[PDB]
């Protein structure tokens, strides 16, 4: 779909009233471009937290895995989007959803030392002992990137 | 065999990658290829993730290098870096080597390696 298209475009580029108005004129709040990201992907993303909410609002699904598994979750974690986290968690996230890779939101938020987003995902129930394809838990991937201060946080646990 | 949709998926990100002349294209990273001699592929990897963090780090925030294509170029290095998780693994790999390259130099020799790697499931 054409329409689908140009939502996935406006949220990846922040346009609140452009997302606001394909919707309303048909686009699918679920649209798929060919490596799986949905316009919820792309807003989580880019960091456009008001699209994030529009979307959620009208039925996005907030466990939408692209190709590699990834979810708007783990792109927030990526990125380091807290209040983005925050907002996924609350509309349903799955906390420990887990990519091809075996990487969980946890792991993400812990490699690129966002220990507020570890925080959150922690009190939201993320599996401290969740492992990767290559063995290693969040806290492993913390101290060995030098994470030192959310490497400790995740030890005592 | 199967064709992996991880390859796959990072394929097309090395695609747009080296499509796109960018102005930021042109500056350099350290050459990690020239330093795997007997290094395994997760190594290799991993160096070649490193480094690429580290420059979409350092010049995500570049006033040089901003208005628009810079923005894609920084999207797609991020990209890279989570199609490479399930290759190289959530791990920082540093290498004493001096050598640079260019980042579209760079990254067409990591889109040589990887399209070789996926040509392995026409066997």
């Amino acid at each position: 779909s054409d329409l689908g298209k140009k939502l996935l475009e406006a949220a990846r580029a922040g346009q609140d009233d452009e997302v606001r108005i394909l919707m309303a004129n048909g686009a699918d709040v679920n649209a798929l471009d060919d490596s799986g990201y949905t316009p919820l992907h792309l807003a989580a993303e880019d960091g456009h937290l008001e699209i994030v909410e529009v979307l959620l609002k009208h039925g996005a699904d907030v466990n939408a895995a692209d190709r590699l598994g990834d979810t708007p979750l783990h792109l927030a974690a990526f990125v380091g989007h807290l209040e983005i986290v925050e907002v996924l968690l609350k509309a349903g996230a799955d906390v420990n959803a887990v990519d091809l890779a075996g990487v969980t939101p946890l792991h993400v938020a812990a490699f690129y030392g966002h220990l507020e987003i570890v925080e959150v995902l922690l009190k939201a129930g993320a599996d401290v002992n969740a492992q990767d394809k290559f063995g290693k838990t969040p806290a492993d991937i913390a101290a060995d990137n030098g994470h030192e201060d959310i490497a400790e946080v995740l030890q005592k646990l | 065999h199967k064709c992996d949709i991880t390859l796959q998926e990072i394929i097309k990100t090395l695609n747009s990658l080296t499509e796109q002349k960018t102005l930021c294209t042109e500056l350099t990273v350290t050459d990690i290829f020239a330093a795997s001699k007997n290094t395994t592929e997760k190594e290799t990897f991993c160096r070649a993730a490193t480094v690429l963090r580290q420059f979409y780090s350092h010049h995500e925030k570049d006033t040089r290098c901003l208005f628009h294509r810079h923005k894609q170029l920084i999207r797609f290095l991020k990209r890279l870096d989570r199609n490479l998780w399930g290759l190289a693994g959530l791990n920082s790999c540093p290498v004493k080597e001096a050598n640079q390259s260019t980042l579209e130099n760079f990254l067409e020799r990591l889109k040589t390696i990887m399209r070789e790697k996926y040509s392995k499931c026409s066997s």
